[PDB]
């Protein structure tokens, strides 16, 4: 019922999410964040059951964070991405499994950026770009189509806002506005709102 | 039930309906479903009743042992987030909560919602229980952050009986607050029958 | 002549000859260590007053807290180890905060006090639980507050005794402060009478010249919560004086 | 009277006598060394177990293996030793399951340091008897040395002795140690000069010494210990220079 | 000194003192004598009995902690039951675990830690009790030693026990490395034919061998024909 | 010299005799002085409290652990209040499982097996509390002692504390009529037999003392400062 | 007698183990702090290089989270230990009221760890003594002190460690409100009281300051050397 | 010499001394004693009266352990009481699992384990009870049982415990028992029990004494007073 | 298979006043279709100023009963006074709620005189939720019961109607005459009416006849 949507390309990621929560039928919010900064240049994505969602997400953040005061320099993405694989799939057997399905997107100085990928059994995969959500269906084709590893970043977002007005066209459910944000090699750059009137 | 909180610019707007049903069988008519949590910050009751009053109670608690230790009123934000936590520690064990927590602090007027699913979310207008879907329209077509105080009174209670006018498990008096800077005041109780006979 | 074997005096939970348990003896005595702390009640109100002892002018005089607020009609004056005070006035807040909760009421002053001397009686250790201090609290409290049955101000020691005191004064002048009380204090007297009184006291037993910076000073009254005097009130009354 | 028992008393003047008594312990033991260089880093000790009928089965009764990019030498209580190197292997395990990266050589320091740091502190058990050299690579600050104590206070050296004569073998690397300048062969003769100095043989066996470097090889770290042919030829060498510049002289 | 009675304080000058007399039971053991042949090793012990009454197939000093690996101790001697019925429970959880017999050096690790595990409580006392560990594993020979102190050693030959000293220089006079077991077996009773004080005769020595058969004690009338020489 | 033998309660001397279980019991005599006494249709218990100074209340001696059961307290004040909740809980669990009141012989046996566990193991100390236990049950009135050593007594009359001795000799020559009396004649027996233990100079007050009753009609009442007054103005004056 | 267990009372009621806890922060080195209207400056002496050290290992000053920071004195593992535990408690705080730490909680924390340990026998005290440095919500300074006995108290300014004394009775002389008025000024305050004890200036001082909403910044050793130079001069 | 100490110590020459210790416990206390004779067996105390003041009926020193066995202790009464809870909590275990009355040499081998528990550890001190146990059952018969503070166990044709051990014990010796009938045992118990009884150290003794036997139908029970009045009337006449 | 709950039926009634409280019960027990007894009045003394009544599952009003009783026994040792009204209101409220998974089933009306000394009366939910109520029926006949007394008592609907305060004899007429017409039409409730009143003197039970089925 939430969609995420990430690209990556020669020296950045680009990621979006629809910015609704809501209840049975009502919409409660409309400016709903879903995108949580671990750290300097690695945000964290994550769709999934009410409580979850932020339960999850706060606690892996304060972890990275954790990390980050003790040992004095971030966590690489894909440590942080091994690592938060490792706290779901820990819970996944226990019973409070967290049904959440992430996507976490970072940029390392010697690794470069990097996209991963996540479901709610916890596997993980290194993607050029990925999708959760009912509209990751319609719109991965999207991608798949006009993608190219070498794409600029105004080619991205170009690439970004037809994905999300097919689901404008085409899905059932209402996510007018779209949040956007750039992680590179300076960091986190928020972008301009994608919003579909 | 039906419960109503809009942020405005002089505060926060809470509005509640009196009524409590057991199957059909209408036991009360004059729960007061805004639970004055402290002096300071309130907050409301949707779903079960006893869930609702236990949890709010021991969140007031834990709030007052804040107040006495670290010698500061807690935030809005850190009281819904205590709360939420709380709830979810028992999440599928088949509590039913849907709250406002309601209060001013440093940052502004706060408003937030939390509910027995997980969710902590902070808006500018709320509405939880049977009739919040009826009470949304109302309050969505009236609201503005810009609004007088009296006019905000006036939609709260016309959004509360519309809401009652239409739906079955909600009905009784309107209770109303206004949360100020200086703290929570009790502004109304108007009956839903002076109420018909008033717009009417 | 002199025999100072003692030999029995080390370690608690030893019933020296003539039964005397002296390590409970010494906790007793180690609040004398600790500043002056004055409280008289009056019909109306209950006033509790201290030295701070301030160390350094640099310390910051507002962090000293040896008076405080176990609830709006409790507050506590304390003199002995500040940290296992910190325990207690924990004990005692959750303990009012608890009562609130499970009656929707207002503890009496003595259910307070009783409630943290059951916590201070745990040195014992007739308890399995291993988080309980073996050594007893090395600290004496005032507690006093407006109850049903109007202003009380109840004395508590290492030991976890407590009693109800018309005027009491805890900490190293404690010796010589009570002699002062029991000649001044009068049943009649009114809380600004008491205040004075307890002032002049404080006055005399205290090494440094009182000033509104070395004193901490506060009442409950029955209308009122508890207070704490401010600065300019502190100022006004010790100008009085 | 006495403050120097259980190991949780503070003793007037505020010291932990105990875990200076274990202090104390780490000298008896044999003597191990570490230098850092640009381009590797080393640790060689003085195998003090010189007994005729002694078996080399092991890879080295002193230089432990902790992960891919690092190892350990240590000077102390060899059970103790074992204990310790044990814990830190299933450190460096237990952060590669979680984060899927190499531990990081300080943080692995740091974790059994604080296990040392614990044992001095609660009531019953002993502090630990040891002290051993760390040394690794970490892409964060690439190759480094770290020393520990029995009180779990670590620190960063570029190069570092410790057990008997180790006072001698920090005069001697004081003197001798370029910063900067130092490559793997250099700091080979270095160590072998040192332990020359230290240990209390005439000449050095190649039989009571044992060398292990720690380089940088096609992305991937290589731990190798130098076989008894190149201590041979280092020792050779070593005595070839130094009777040269006797025979200047 | 304090130092002394105390098994978790270091005495001044860094001496836990308690596992050095837990060594002084050691030595006060009877002689038990190792030497690791070219093909094979040699564990053997004085069994010396108190009187004929005692029964000597009730006990045995030399014991098989799996099909290739044996040990002997010199020291307390139901302090090595303690271990040797833990040794081999041991090597059973590794049969179980990798589905291969355990080997030598891992077994003796194993123990050291066990040993090393009850030093450190004061509660308990360190085994009063040494060991050599002979094994065969992957075609080669192995010997080793486990103290008190949780330590342990590889050893081409040595002594424990009684007259350990010069037992050891006995042997490293004696020992060759290109030794057969056949010679070896010779060595180690000379070795032990120099402290016993008695005759020595095949009830009061114990001694087995080891190679790629497998660990054996050898019996009364093999032991008596080797004495013949 | 034999300092050794005193240390702890798990060393017996060599004579048979546990030293730290009579240090304990040397604590009892510390305490302010308490009597109970007991008719065919009452049971009384009376007490002389302390204070701290003049400003200070006097202190609680006599404590009510049910409607059939109160005690009074000799020793400290700790393990008073502690063998109190156990007794008030026991008591509690008594009505709440069998809805009957507990046998005060019973409840006296709990205290004694719980005091007794003290003694025997090394850690907590003995109880050094001395009290009295006083409670109507269908058997009819009845009086018993705790030490702190976990042995107990069935009483006609008791005295501990703090000059006790004195009280105990006017009880014993006294007894006879006790039986017999009114509760009025009783309380005012117990009262005089508690001046005994009092120093010359010092006399009996409506603050010092405390009494407690408990009978077939009456539930256990402690008659505080004011209320004793009905029962004092009776006694005459020292002799 | 009554020195060698920390649950005993003495006679007049000392507990001397933990003032033996408090006589061990005293051998440390020096660490001052001070509070600037807009900036509080926490400075921490060296010990020495030893010329065969790396320096970043040793670190006495060391940031609980953006917005707090402590210096010690005293047992260095014990230090590191409490650290970690400030830190983690830190971000549990953060995880459960969503709120970051205030100064005060961060420091009645730490406070109450200490205080655990003193409480019962089979735990040494921690052999440290703090100093906390923070900017709560409001924007104002803080600066907390703590010792092995777990009392807590704000200061205006103090140090702990050795020569603690000396360099308190400067401040004490030193410290006004003209002082605080600059940053720069702050820092030199610091730098001149850590001058009165130390062998040397520049070399032996390792000092940071934190901002209002920056984080903690350990000052370059030219910038110190710098400071040094511009308060060498004025003399 | 530091051996004394505690129990878990062994003195040089072979000796853990507190057990000793505390055997001199129970020599401190009045004399009991029981006899055991054909019909069933008869116990008997010296219950020395310490005041006036003390009720009648208190300070018993005789329990009832189960329905058909009764205990007399010597020694501390807090250890004694304690035992006897032991001691009827093994009872009604044994009832609820094996589901018939518990053999009295079984109870007697299950108290003297328990107390044989406290001499070894270090913790904890031996108990400073001596007691005896009596039963009588159709199938097994009149027995008696004495456990020491050590945990020895025995069965007695007739037994003593207390102070006045020795000269109890030739006063039973010259008895025979065994031929005899407890109503005439319960007479000659209370000329024994006066007999020991020292005036000028003792005061006052109340006699106290019970019995198990075919009488009773195997159940333990304090005397009928009329039988008592008699059996002390005749102490005293024989007494001179 | 194993039901931990039955209904045994019953009914109970409160209804307050400016210086008086009533708390009224019927007295049968039924389990089914069957009487289990015609006497087990419903109502409880619980303190002189209290009266508890209790509806539903017998098995829980017997142990919350106890556990009343015994809580107040140990609030009296603890703070040296008796309960008030609302302190055993709220104390039921937490003890009723101890059990939300495994809940007590029984409905639960405290009927008393306040501090002040007015009547109160407090109406629990089997959940713990708790509100003062100037009147209120509980369990099985509450459905019928409770709209008379709105009409009467409450004045509700009624116009043209003047507003009085109840009196002791006006409310235990209208309790004698709701309780007899919910004998007539509901099968649970019969047989006797227990009226518990309250006031500063105490509690006064007065048992007056209701039709046996």
């Amino acid at each position: 019922m939430e969609y995420l949507i990430g690209i990556q390309g020669p020296d950045y990621v680009l990621v979006a999410s629809d910015r609704v929560a809501a209840s049975n039928i009502v919409q409660m919010k409309d400016d709903h964040d879903k995108m949580f900064k671990m750290s300097e240049k690695i945000l964290l994505l994550c769709v999934g059951e009410a409580g979850d969602t932020v339960q999850f997400a706060e606690y892996i953040q304060k972890n990275v964070q954790l990390y980050k005061m003790r040992n004095g320099y971030e966590l690489s993405p894909t440590a942080a991405a091994n690592f938060t694989r490792r706290n779901l799939a820990d819970c996944l057997r226990s019973r409070t499994p967290y049904h959440v399905n992430l996507l976490l997107a970072g940029y390392d100085e010697h690794e470069g950026p990097a996209l991963y990928y996540m479901d709610y059994l916890a596997a993980l995969a290194k993607a050029p770009f990925a999708a959760h959500g009912y509209g990751a269906f319609l719109t991965l084709s999207i991608l798949d189509r006009y993608y190219t590893p070498t794409i600029s970043r105004e080619r991205a977002v170009e690439l970004l806002r037809k994905c999300l007005e097919e689901l404008q066209k085409r899905f059932i459910l209402n996510l007018p506005t779209f949040s956007v944000r750039i992680i590179d090699k300076n960091g986190i750059h928020d972008l301009d709102n994608i919003s579909f009137p | 039930t039906t419960t109503l909180a809009f942020k405005f610019r002089h505060g926060v707007i809470v509005a509640a309906d009196s009524r409590a049903t057991a199957g059909a069988y209408i036991a009360s008519q004059t729960v007061k479903k805004v639970i004055e949590i402290n002096p300071y910050l309130l907050g409301t009751m949707a779903g079960g009743a006893a869930d609702c009053s236990f949890w709010e109670r021991l969140l007031a608690r834990q709030c007052r042992i804040y107040e006495l230790r670290n010698k500061e009123r807690i935030s809005v934000a850190a009281a819904s987030k205590l709360l939420a936590n709380m709830v979810y520690q028992y999440k599928g064990m088949g509590l039913s909560m849907g709250t406002m927590i309601c209060g001013w602090d440093k940052r502004g007027p706060g408003l937030y919602y939390v509910d027995s699913e997980g969710n902590r979310i902070s808006g500018a207008t709320f509405s939880v229980g049977s009739g919040s879907v009826y009470a949304y329209g109302v309050m969505d077509r009236g609201y503005s952050y810009d609004l007088e105080v009296e006019q905000a009174y006036d939609l709260a209670r016309r959004a509360i009986y519309q809401a009652t006018y239409r739906d079955a498990y909600s009905g009784g008096a309107v209770n109303l607050y206004h949360v100020r800077e200086d703290g929570w005041i009790r502004v109304s109780s108007d009956n839903v029958a002076d109420l018909h006979e008033k717009y009417s | 002549m002199f025999l100072t074997r003692s030999e029995y005096d080390r370690g608690v939970n030893t019933f020296s000859p003539e039964g005397r348990l002296f390590q409970v003896e010494y906790a007793i005595e180690a609040i004398k260590l600790g500043s002056t702390a004055i409280g008289i009640q009056t019909s109306e109100g209950v006033c509790l007053a201290v030295e701070k002892r301030i160390t350094s002018p640099l310390m910051e005089p507002s962090s000293i807290e040896k008076i405080v607020e176990i609830d709006a009609h409790i507050g506590c004056a304390m003199s002995g180890l500040i940290a296992d005070a910190k325990t207690l006035i924990d004990k005692a807040r959750v303990e009012t905060q608890n009562h609130w909760f499970t009656y929707n009421e207002t503890m009496t002053v003595e259910s307070v006090t009783q409630a943290v001397s059951n916590l201070a009686l745990q040195f014992g250790e007739e308890d399995a639980d291993p988080g309980a201090m073996s050594r007893p609290f090395g600290v004496a409290l005032l507690f006093g507050g407006v109850d049903e049955k109007g202003p009380q101000l109840f004395h508590m020691d290492p030991s976890g005794t407590f009693v109800q005191c018309d005027a009491r004064a805890i900490g190293s002048a404690s010796e010589g402060a009570q002699s002062s009380l029991q000649e001044v204090y009068h049943k009649s007297m009114t809380l600004k009478e008491a205040i004075k009184s307890s002032l002049i006291i404080l006055k005399q037993v205290m090494e440094e010249k009182l000033n509104a910076t070395n004193i901490e000073l506060a009442t409950v009254q029955p209308g009122q919560n508890f207070h704490m005097f401010t600065k300019e009130e502190l100022e006004e009354v010790i100008k009085d004086i | 009277r006495r403050y120097d028992s259980r190991t949780t008393i503070f003793s007037p003047e505020g010291r932990l006598y105990q875990v200076e008594y274990a202090m104390e312990a780490i000298g008896h033991a044999g003597t191990c060394l570490g230098i850092l260089a640009n381009d590797g880093v080393l640790l060689a000790a003085e195998r003090r177990n010189i007994h005729k009928l002694l078996d080399e089965v092991f890879f080295s009764e002193k230089i432990y293996k902790l992960n891919e990019d690092m190892a350990c030498s240590v000077a102390g209580i060899t059970s103790d030793a074992n204990v310790l190197t044990n814990e830190l292997r299933l450190i460096a395990q237990r952060y590669l399951l979680q984060y899927q990266e190499p531990i990081p050589c300080e943080q692995l320091v740091t974790a059994l340091c604080d296990i040392k740091q614990a044992y001095t502190q609660f009531g019953g058990k002993r502090p630990f008897g040891v002290s051993l050299l760390y040394i690794g690579w970490d892409k964060h600050y690439g190759f480094q040395l770290y020393q520990s104590d029995p009180s779990g206070n670590y620190g960063g050296w570029k190069a570092t002795c410790i057990g008997n004569n180790s006072a001698a073998a920090v005069s001697m690397l004081k003197q001798d140690y370029k910063e900067g300048e130092m490559t793997l062969k250099s700091a080979l003769a270095l160590a072998i000069k040192v332990l020359n100095k230290t240990m209390d043989v005439s000449k050095l066996s190649a039989e009571k010494v044992e060398i292990a470097t720690l380089t940088r090889e096609n992305g991937k770290t290589v731990i190798r210990v130098l076989k008894q042919k190149e201590v041979e030829q280092l020792i050779k060498k070593h005595e070839e220079e130094e009777a040269k510049a006797e025979r200047e002289k | 000194r304090g130092y002394s009675f105390s098994l978790t304080t270091f005495s001044p000058s860094g001496k836990l003192v308690q596992i050095e007399y837990a060594l002084a039971a050691v030595a006060g053991g009877a002689p038990s004598v190792g030497i690791k042949a070219a093909n094979g090793v040699v564990l053997a012990t004085e069994k010396k009995q108190k009187s004929i009454l005692y029964d000597e197939r009730s006990v045995h000093k030399v014991e098989p902690i799996t099909k290739h690996i044996g040990l002997v101790y010199s020291g307390m001697g139901p302090d090595y039951r303690v271990l040797v019925h833990r040794a081999r429970k041991l090597a059973q959880q590794y049969y179980l675990v990798y589905q291969e017999p355990i080997p030598t050096a891992q077994l003796v690790q194993r123990v050291a830690s066990v040993m090393q595990e009850y030093t450190q409580s004061g509660g308990v006392r360190p085994f009063g009790v040494s060991l050599l560990i002979c094994g065969w594993n992957e075609g080669r020979p192995y010997l080793f030693q486990s103290d008190p102190s949780g330590a342990y050693f590889a050893w081409k030959a040595t002594a424990m026990g009684k007259n350990y000293v010069n037992g050891k220089t006995f042997l490293e006079k004696r020992y060759n490395e290109d030794l057969e077991l056949e010679d070896a077996i010779h060595t180690a009773i000379l070795t032990l034919k120099e402290s016993f004080e008695g005759q020595m005769t095949e009830d009061n020595i114990e001694v087995g061998i080891c190679n790629e058969a497998g660990f054996r004690r050898l019996t009364p009338t093999e032991v008596k024909d080797y004495l013949a020489a | 010299f034999r300092n050794q033998y005193d240390n702890d309660v798990t060393v017996w001397s060599p004579q048979g005799r546990i030293h730290q279980i009579e240090y304990a019991m040397e604590a009892v005599k510390q305490g302010s002085a308490t009597v109970g006494l007991k008719s065919k249709t009452h049971a009384v218990l009376v007490a002389l409290k302390r204070a701290q100074s003049e400003l200070a209340a006097h202190q609680k001696k006599i404590l009510h652990v049910d409607n059939h059961i109160g005690i009074s307290i000799a020793g400290l004040t700790a393990d008073a209040r502690l063998l109190c909740n156990f007794m008030r809980q026991e008591c509690l669990d008594s009505r709440f499982v069998f809805d009957r009141p507990l046998p005060v012989s019973r409840l006296v046996s709990l205290i004694g097996s719980k005091t007794q566990i003290p003694t025997q193991r090394y850690g907590r100390r003995p109880y050094g509390v001395g009290l009295l236990i006083a409670g109507y049950d269908d058997m009819g009135p009845h009086i018993f002692q705790t030490c702190p050593s976990a042995n107990y007594f069935d009483c006609r009359a008791m005295s501990i504390g703090a000059r006790s001795q004195s009280a105990r000799t006017y009880l014993e020559r006294h007894m006879s009529e006790f039986m017999e009396c009114n509760l009025n004649e009783l309380v005012k027996h117990g009262l005089r037999a508690l001046r005994e233990t009092l120093p010359a100079e010092q006399d009996l007050t409506t603050k010092n003392v405390s009494i407690g009753i408990v009978g077939k009609d009456l539930e256990f009442t402690i008659y505080d400062d004011d209320d004793v007054s009905p029962f004092l103005e009776g006694l005459e004056e020292r002799p | 007698s009554y020195d060698r267990a920390i649950t005993v009372f003495s006679p007049d009621g000392h507990l001397f183990q933990v003032e033996y806890a408090q006589e061990a922060v005293k051998k440390g080195s020096t660490a001052v702090g001070v509070r600037g209207r807009d900036i509080v400056v926490l400075g921490v002496e060296k010990k020495s290089v030893a010329k065969l050290q790396d320096e970043r290992t040793v670190r006495k000053i060391c940031a609980l989270d953006d917005n707090v920071c402590m210096a010690f004195a005293g047992l260095t593992a014990d230090a590191r230990i409490v650290i970690n535990r400030a830190r983690v408690e830190c971000q549990s705080h953060r995880l459960t009221v969503e709120d970051p730490v205030t100064v005060e909680y961060i420091t009645r924390y730490i406070a109450s760890l200490k205080q655990r340990y003193t409480q019962s026998n089979g735990r040494r005290p921690f052999g440290i003594s703090a100093l906390i440095v923070g900017f709560d919500f409001d924007g104002t300074p803080r600066l907390y002190q703590t010792d092995p006995s777990g009392t807590y108290h704000a200061w205006k300014a103090n140090a702990i460690g050795r020569g603690a004394k000396s360099v308190r009775e400067f401040l004490e002389k030193n410290y006004t409100d003209e002082a605080i008025e600059t940053d720069d000024l702050t820092i030199k305050l610091v730098i001149k009281a850590l001058l009165e004890v130390v062998q040397s200036g520049g070399k032996n001082i390792e000092l940071a300051v934190m901002r209002r909403d920056q984080s903690l910044k350990i000052l370059n050793p030219e910038e110190i050397e710098k400071y040094v130079a511009e308060i060498e001069k004025e003399k | 010499t530091g051996y004394d100490l505690s129990a878990s110590t062994f003195s040089p020459d072979g000796r853990v001394f507190q057990v000793e210790y505390a055997m001199k416990a129970v020599e401190n206390s009045s004399t009991a004693i029981g006899i055991r004779c054909k019909d069933g067996v008869v116990f008997g105390v010296e219950k020395l009266v310490l005041s006036k003041l003390y009720e009648e009926g208190s300070n018993k020193r005789l329990f009832n352990v189960d329905r058909h066995v009764g205990m007399a202790v010597a020694g501390l009464l807090a250890d004694a009481r304690s035992l006897a809870d032991i001691a009827r909590e093994e009872a009604s275990n044994f009832r609820s699992n094996f589901g018939y009355n518990i053999p009295l040499k079984h109870l007697a081998d299950r108290v003297a384990m328990y107390v044989h528990a406290y001499t070894l550890y270090s913790a904890v001190r031996p108990f400073g009870c001596s007691f005896m146990l009596g039963s009588y059952s159709v199938n097994d018969g009149a027995q008696l049982y004495m456990i020491d503070p050590s945990g020895v166990s025995y069965g007695y044709w007739g037994c003593a415990i207390g102070k006045a051990r020795q000269a109890a014990k030739t006063e039973i010796e010259k008895l025979q028992m065994k031929e005899m009938t407890c109503r005439d045992i319960v007479k000659e118990v209370a000329k024994i029990i006066y007999i020991v009884h020292d005036e000028v150290k003792d005061k006052a003794f109340e006699l106290e004494l019970s019995w198990v036997g075919e009488l009773t139908n195997g159940r333990h029970e304090i005397v009928p007073k009329d039988i008592r009045e008699e059996a002390e009337k005749y102490a005293k006449e024989s007494l001179k | 298979r194993f039901s931990p709950y039955v209904f045994n039926g019953g009914t109970i009634l409160a209804i307050a006043g400016e210086d008086f409280a009533i708390v009224a019960s019927d007295t049968r027990l039924s389990e089914g279709f069957s009487i289990h007894t015609r006497d087990s009045p419903k109502c409880y003394k619980l303190t002189d100023k209290t009266v508890i009544g209790c509806s539903g599952f017998h098995g829980d009003c017997l142990t919350l009963t106890k556990i009343i009783e015994a809580r107040l026994k140990m609030y009296k040792h603890s703070n040296n006074k008796a309960m008030t009204t609302g302190a055993i209101a709220a104390m039921l409220s937490t003890i009723l709620y101890s059990r939300r998974f495994f809940p007590y089933y029984v409905y639960n009306i405290i009927g008393g005189l306040d501090e002040e000394g007015k009547g109160a009366v407090y109406s629990f939910d089997p959940v713990g939720s708790y509100q003062r109520d100037s009147f209120k029926a509980g369990g099985s006949a509450s459905a019928m019961l409770q709209p008379l007394l709105d009409n009467q008592v409450g004045f509700k609907n009624m116009q043209n109607v003047e507003h009085v305060p109840l009196s002791l004899d006006r409310a235990m007429r209208l309790v004698k005459d709701v309780f007899i017409s919910a004998a007539e039409r509901d099968v649970y409730t019969g047989d006797a009416l227990r009226i518990c009143i309250v006031t500063k003197e105490g509690i006064r039970e007065e048992t007056v006849s209701l039709r046996k089925d």
